[PDB]
């Protein structure tokens, strides 16, 4: 496991999507993606995770009418091929098919600073793009009271890791309690499923395990 | 001018003494440093000893820590080095190499600063030990049978080393004489080759000549296609 | 999914500049993710990488070559270019055009060109331009042998075809230097010797340096 | 900066063959190493990217591995096509720096060079020199010694050799050699000969031509 | 007492290049260290003295560095005539030593030509009998060679040296020598060399009959 896969959840993190730990072992050739793909701001992720205490998850409660979400790779193989663990893939339902402008506000209700992720998908071909979200113009924009940014796929083949050309970009946030994160799209958009919440800023109520020291070691443990 | 000269050494049996010889000329007003290195053909080279001002050094390698001892007289300018107990892994070329410090050390200027590097390396004395006992070679054909080679084996001669020329030295293009080696009887063997058009051979006369001076040993060897 | 045609003098006078062009096909070279490299490798040596060059302004070149080496992209043409100033004879070698994808999760910025073109042989040197002359190999237990002689050209390459139809067979041999400063190379094909009574041979020989197009048809002496 | 050291610089091997190279870089490099291949006359392609990813295309034979400071390319079992030169190639830090690359034969049964002899044209004659082509076809191993001879004399000096590289489906080389002399040399004399010596020959084989003839 | 360590054994460097060497030092060493330029029949000359401070009038392109423990030395425009040894000592523990020693090269690759030299008829009159095969002109320097004897690998009876690169074309050559007793030597037919090297598509060959020419 990748320590920031444990956030998405690629089939490497199925066992630690939910871990509590005062401890936490990075290793060496793990990799934190399943689908090529590489976080924004990815250093700076992983150090709020190696002193998180570990991370408790609850859903997000996204709901979907009228399109794919079910959206599945050669890249996640997991008894049969699949996907991120913490996230839908959407896609046209009828290759092709323009995709429908939506949107998706989802409020942090909790005390602790929630953790959000999501993706941008960069096709593999400017077809590819036009089969899975049909075609013209695709614009994704988040928003949260502190935060603000509108993205584009830029479709094009890069070289070929997992079997897969295609890339995905995830971008997180962290949202205060009270907030709404606003998320708009015509496509090209990977959706959270769960918010991630700290452990450490848990209120005692027995999720909490305070204060974790993340290291990088190459040795067994004892 | 600062070359120094190496006399002495040659041919011992394992267990005899021989002292080499080290004619400091030049530069050096010999209240500087000296040192010996030695250098087998076919090792690296390692520092053997060093000496100061007068009676300072007392600068052994392990290796000769109880056999070797040096001398130094600066009334005459020369270095000495009394080998003493040599074993058979003494052979080797025997390097007097001068001395040099940062100014910042050596003090006093007789006395000796642990710190130096040799700048002037000496022609070297070669120096074998073995229970050999001279002797010179046998030359044999290697016989050519557009371009043919040819050459000479020069074979069972002891210590090195021997020269080969061509036709008195009027051959050169295309002659290769390579290094000897040491046969377990202990003697060298080694061959010199000549590539010629092969249209030479029946109008041209190809002939090595030998020299093995520790034996006073001459020989030509006509070289003929059989 | 893109084509990369390299084009260029093939000739450079010692201390005057080379430049290469790379024509582009399949994509555009205003895309916000691609990079276009070059590369070259001397005769008998390794690759050496020269740089990059992104839409949008930012390059990297070899510090071997920094000081002397510039590139640019033409949108107009869809092409990006190599100039090479002050060259030397350490300066020839084919020089290859490549496209590459940023991709920061996997490689440094500009790093990993993945789409190369076949190289174009820039050869430095005072020497004057020579088109060849071209001689046909004729035909002497079932399979005969044919081809032609391209003689005395300067600087290298020549291209040989036979008919591009006649494909199968042939044999394009490496240019050997000759004492007079000039190449010289043959090819070759193998066919039936039943044939050589009824159907038509022609070897293709083109230098481009010197503009030369040579047919020679080849039979019995 | 960072010097790519890959070995072997060569090797030869028989076709269905597994064939190793390995590259060690000057400093580590995780997992930023490029393999590619270049065959003659063709552009070089990325073979394998981020020390483990199979390019399209690529037959799954070839695979990569290592990281660190140790890269190993495996080809499983050699094809004929698979003859070319193969390079590391380090993506870590500005420059992009190459392997001195690793070339791979195929070794193959012993084929006899077929021979033919072509005289000089009429058409060069007129330019004051004569060429004299002698031309080995597909043929291996690569030693194949042609000597030259006219009127019986062995000729030095005179000729230059070319050989083909390694042919991407029969593995076989060619070769030419060509005699030079002035025409007038050459009407001085009469019997032209390429004489050739090989493993696939038991003897030497002789072509030749009777100028005017 | 403090033993010194350079890599690797000899490189091999285009005229032209830089060539890095190594002088990996056990325990610390800063203040003295020497490396040095010993050409083939020659004494060894200094270059640097202490780490980076070069000796006086040497050329600016012999570059020293180094601290304590990894030590290199750069040679910036290499020259045809660097072809010497080079080695680095150390202070001090009352007692300096020298390094094992570097090779430096500077060509195409080029097959050996082969050689083999029976017995001459004197040699075998006193009861010995040396057979030679030389492997003439060859790049780079690593080849091997293999005596058989009626078909039988032959062990422990050779021995061989390798000259040093040659001025003149850049190439090396080699003299293998196969020792037999008077006896053995005429107790079997077949005498031959095997020659192995990265110029040769395939090993070659060369052999004689005993007793035929």
């Amino acid at each position: 496991c990748g320590i920031l896969g444990t956030i998405i959840g690629p089939p490497q993190c199925d066992l630690h999507l939910e871990f509590k730990a005062d401890l936490i072992i990075e290793r060496r050739n793990s990799s934190d993606i399943c689908y090529p793909g590489r976080f924004t701001n990815e250093e700076a992720l992983r150090q709020i995770i190696r002193e998180s205490g570990g991370i408790d998850k609850e859903s997000m409660g996204f709901r979907y009418s009228g399109i794919r979400t079910d959206g599945a790779t050669s890249a996640c193989k997991r008894t049969v091929s699949s996907f991120y663990s913490e996230m839908k893939w959407l896609s046209s339902s009828m290759n092709n098919q323009v995709f429908p402008q939506l949107n998706q506000t989802y409020r942090n209700t909790r005390k602790e600073p929630a953790l959000i992720v999501w993706g941008v998908h960069h096709s593999s071909s400017l077809d590819e793009q036009n089969k899975l979200y049909g075609t013209g113009n695709k614009l994704i924009t988040v928003g949260s009271s502190k935060y603000q940014q509108s993205f584009s796929p830029s479709p094009g083949a890069r070289p070929k890791v997992n079997g897969q050309a295609g890339r995905i970009d995830f971008h997180w946030m962290l949202l205060d309690p009270g907030d709404t994160v606003t998320f708009t799209f015509n496509g090209a958009f990977i959706a959270p499923d769960r918010a991630t919440f700290l452990r450490s800023n848990a209120p005692s109520g027995i999720e909490y395990n305070g204060k974790s020291l993340g290291i990088q070691s190459d040795a067994q443990i004892d | 001018e600062v070359q120094l000269l190496e006399s002495g050494g040659g041919l011992v049996q394992p267990g005899e003494s021989l002292r080499v010889s080290c004619a400091a000329s030049g530069f050096t007003f010999r209240d500087s440093a000296l040192s010996w290195v030695r250098q087998a053909p076919g090792k690296g080279l390692e520092w053997v000893s060093a000496i100061s001002g007068n009676g300072g050094a007392t600068y052994y390698a392990d290796t000769v820590k109880g056999r070797f001892t040096i001398s130094r007289d600066n009334s005459q300018t020369t270095l000495y080095l009394q080998m003493n107990s040599l074993r058979a892994d003494d052979t080797a070329t025997y390097y007097c190499a001068k001395d040099e410090s940062p100014p910042i050390y050596n003090l006093m200027p007789g006395y000796y600063s642990t710190y130096y590097y040799m700048d002037v390396w000496g022609k070297g004395t070669t120096v074998t030990v073995s229970s050999a006992s001279t002797k010179g070679p046998s030359v044999f054909p290697l016989a050519p049978s557009g371009t043919a080679a040819l050459g000479c084996l020069v074979k069972d001669y002891f210590p090195e080393p021997v020269t080969v020329s061509w036709n008195s030295g009027a051959l050169t293009s295309g002659v290769h004489t390579f290094p000897a080696v040491l046969q377990s009887s202990g003697l060298y063997s080694l061959s010199s080759v000549v590539t010629v058009p092969s249209s030479s051979l029946g109008t041209q006369t190809y002939i090595c000549n030998v020299n093995h001076k520790p034996s006073n040993t001459k020989v030509d060897k006509r070289v003929e296609p059989k | 999914q893109v084509q990369l045609e390299e084009s260029g003098p093939g000739l450079v006078k010692p201390s005057e500049t080379l430049s290469l062009t790379c024509s582009v096909s399949g994509v555009s070279v205003t895309s916000d993710i691609y990079y276009w490299t070059w590369i070259r490798q001397p005769p008998g040596k390794g690759l050496e990488w020269i740089g990059y060059i992104f839409y949008n302004g930012d390059t990297n070149y070899n510090p071997s070559l920094k000081s002397r080496v510039t590139m640019s992209i033409d949108t107009s043409k869809n092409e990006f270019s190599l100039r090479l100033t002050s060259v030397t004879a350490a300066d020839t070698a084919v020089y290859f055009c490549a496209r590459g994808t940023e991709d920061l999760g996997y490689c440094s910025s500009g790093s990993c060109p993945n789409h190369w073109g076949q190289g174009t042989l820039v050869t430095v040197s005072s020497a004057s331009t020579k088109g060849p002359s071209v001689f046909p190999l004729a035909p002497s237990g079932g399979t005969a042998a044919l081809g032609c002689l391209v003689k005395d050209y300067f600087p290298e390459p020549v291209t040989v075809s036979w008919n591009g139809a006649l494909t199968s067979g042939v044999h394009t041999f490496p240019a050997v230097l000759q004492s007079s400063g000039l190449y010289s190379l043959s090819s070759v094909v193998t066919v039936p010797s039943s044939s050589l009574g009824t159907q038509t041979y022609i070897c293709n020989v083109n230098h481009k340096p010197s503009n030369t197009k040579v047919d020679k048809r080849v039979e019995p002496k | 900066d960072i010097v790519m050291t890959q070995s072997p610089s060569s090797l030869s091997a028989s076709i269905g063959d597994r064939v190793t190279i390995t590259c060690r870089p000057s400093q580590n490099i995780r997992s930023f190493l490029n393999w590619f291949q270049h065959k003659p006359g063709k552009a070089p392609k990325l073979l394998i990217y981020a020390a483990s990813n199979l390019q399209s295309g690529v037959p799954s034979r070839f695979s990569g591995s290592g990281s660190g400071t140790e890269f190993t390319l495996t080809i499983r079992s050699l094809q004929p096509e698979d003859f070319a030169t193969y390079y590391c190639q380090q993506s870590y830090n500005t420059p992009p720096t190459f392997g001195q690359g690793t070339k791979v034969e195929i070794k193959r049964t012993v084929a006899a060079p077929s021979v033919f002899i072509f005289p000089p044209s009429d058409e060069q004659l007129k330019s004051g020199t004569a060429s004299v082509v002698c031309l080995l076809n597909n043929f291996y191993p690569r030693e194949a010694k042609v000597q030259w001879k006219v009127d019986n004399a062995l000729q030095s000096g005179n000729s230059q050799e070319s050989v083909t590289e390694q042919d991407s489906k029969d593995s076989t080389y060619s070769l030419s050699s060509t005699l030079t002399l002035s025409k007038a040399d050459y009407e001085k004399h009469k019997v032209y000969a390429c004489e050739v010596t090989h493993q696939g020959l038991s003897s030497p084989v002789t072509k030749s031509f009777n100028r005017g003839e």
